[PDB]
This record gives structure tokens, sequence and C-alpha cells, in this order.
DNA sequence: CCCCCCCCCCACCCCCCCCCCCCCCCCCCCCCC
DNA sequence: GGGGGGGGGGGGGGGGGGGGGTTTGGGGGGGGGG
């Protein structure tokens, strides 16, 4: 049931790391979309047998020598070149969520967190949105770890041309609509 | 009784590999089919029509070396190896045997 | 119109790299067939 | 007279070691008040 409960940001303590929590707050900032490599594809110049590296961290080191049996058995130390055509990219975006101004205890600074969102779920958020977000609360390499929330699901807090006839048919609509402008004002 | 210590291996164009199916039998299978020479083309293009097949075959056989260096290796093993001599003389012996 | 204000601008581990050593290959020379 | 084997040189690989990776004051420009 814990994933159902909307936590304020300052309730997200270290013991939650690894859990599919749900957080509540205001988005104070949103990144522009950028691509990130899921799998790098390298061509091999001297044999044409491509090879692949999967990336699973904020950084990586690129391959140099052709590890494929096509080169390795021929002991042919061919050179590898990255191809953006064949590499699988995924859409990446970061958003900073802050607790609601009402939730801040008296005298504390409002606490905030990085949300990372990937794939088709990108650009579901915008600054000034007040929102509930489900995600995996995770560490990142900085013993103190950096931390972020991998977003998974989002809940934002927030025919006619026939229907206009309902007011037109009732008549004197200019006078009435003008009288409908701020009726509490004398 | 003893745990291993590593030593770097090395590979070079052995006459056995040169006599594998993708070796000279590949040349016999494919050279007369793929090289074509004609008065309809200039000398540079005709030379290229030879060189392209031998280069592709050389790379597919032994991709490590450059084509000229491969050719020097081939000329020198041709100068030396007895089984390769028996194969080459067997080719011209087969042509005699026709 | 003149003076004061205020605003701006500026001063420990991991990778790359290099050095050292050992082995293997290739050529040359000599002997054997 | 040519091919094999022995011996010496030269090059390449692999390992090991090492080093690097914001406040305060002052002048001048620009704008506002007496
Ligand atoms: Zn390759």
């Amino acid at each position: 049931a814990i994933s159902s409960k909307p936590l304020s940001v300052r309730q997200i303590k270290g013991d939650f790391l690894g859990q599919l929590i749900t957080v509540r707050g205001i988005i104070t900032r949103v990144s522009d979309v950028k691509p990130a490599v899921e799998v790098i594809a390298y061509t091999c110049d001297q044999c044409g047998y491509e090879v692949f590296q999967e990336v699973n961290s904020r950084t990586f080191t690129p391959l140099s020598e052709c590890t494929s049996e096509e080169c390795s058995q021929n002991q042919t130390k061919g050179q590898l070149f990255m191809s953006t055509r064949a590499s699988k990219f995924s859409a990446f975006q970061e958003c900073k969520i802050q607790e609601l101004s009402q939730q801040v205890p008296v005298g504390h600074i409002p606490r905030s967190l990085n949300i990372h969102v990937n794939g088709t779920l990108v650009r579901s958020l915008s600054p000034g949105d007040i929102v509930d977000v489900t995600g995996i609360f995770l560490p990142a390499p900085y013993l103190l770890t950096e931390t972020y929330l991998e977003a998974q699901f989002v809940r934002q807090h927030k025919d006619v041309e026939e229907r206009v006839m309902e007011l037109i048919t009732s008549g004197d609509v200019y006078n009435r609509l003008a009288k409908s402008i701020a009726p509490e004002i004398y | 009784a003893i745990t291993a210590r590593k030593r770097r291996p090395q590979v070079k164009l052995t006459a056995e590999k040169l006599l594998s199916d993708k070796g000279l039998p590949y040349v016999l299978k494919n050279a007369h089919k793929r090289i074509r020479i004609s008065s309809k083309k200039n000398s540079y293009d005709n030379l290229s029509n030879i060189i392209q097949f031998y280069q592709l075959w050389a790379h597919e056989l032994f991709p490590k070396a450059k084509f000229k260096d491969f050719m020097k290796i081939c000329q020198t093993v041709g100068k030396t190896d007895p089984v390769l001599r028996e194969y080459r003389v067997s080719l011209f012996r087969d042509e005699m045997g026709m």
C-alpha cells in the first residue's frame, strides 16, 4: 500500500531507496529533452562486424579495439567507431520537484529532489505544475550518494457549437452576459 | 601439478591456411569468373580488375595484413614451403594431365 | 538645473602515460644433401 | 646449388609505477528629487 501514499519531499528518507514511492510537490524547474544512449553501436573499420556496448551509468568509456571473434580470431586489431544511426537512444529529461510552500515547517528551507524521466513519459511535466509522481527513489554516484527519483507514473492536480444555442434561444444575451460580468459588483 | 602463467599468442599466414578451401582453391573457384580483361578498357582499369579480386580474397583470407605485405608473405612462403610446392606443381601437373 | 544616490562591473581512487624487460620472429650464414 | 637449421638482432607486447584531477571597496555612469 506504501506506493499509494503521496509523500511530501521531506518525508523521503534514505530507508526508501529502492522502493516505488509516490511523491507530491511543485515542479520548480524542467530540463530540455536530450537523448541518452541505451546501447552504443560501433562499426569496425577493418572487418565490418559491428559491436555493442550497453550504458548503465551517468558516464561511460568508449570502446577502441574490435572484440568480435571476426577480428579477434584473426588477431586483427581493428578500430571501433560510434554510429548514432545504429545506437539505441532513449529520451531523457530531468525535473526538480519542491515541497509545497504550505508543507514547509516553521523556519525550515523548502526541500527539493531531482526527478529523472525516460522514454515516452518525457515532457509530461512543466514548471509550476503541482503534481503527484510515482517513481523509484534511487541513489547515484556523487559514502554520501546523490539521489533522484526515476519517474514511472504521473497525476497532475489540474458539443460546444450546439450548447451555445441553449443561451441564444433564451434571448437578450448581450444585456444578460454583461450583467453576468462580476455579478457580486454593484 | 602447477598453476598456469600466460604467454602472448601470435598468428601468421601459415601455408595450411593458404591451402584451406578459402585459400588457393577459392582463387581457382572464383578468379576466372570474377577477373575480366578487355580491349574495351584502358590498362589502369584492367589492372584494377585483377587487383580488386586478389585484394578482396587476400583480406577475406587474412584480414590482418596490408595487400602488398600479404603479397610479400605469399611470395616468400611460395619460395619456401614444400607442401605448397607440391600443390602448385600439382596444378601444372593437372594441366599436363589434361 | 545640480547634486546625490544607486546601480554596475571588476578582482583517494582511477586513467592516462611512459618506461623497462623478455620473448619471439625473421633474417643471414653455414653446412649437408 | 638449394634448403634446412642455428644463432643473433630487432621489434612488440605486457606489466608496473606515477602523477594529476564570495564579500567589500572603489570609480564612473546614469537617473531622480529639491
Ligand atoms: Zn572487427
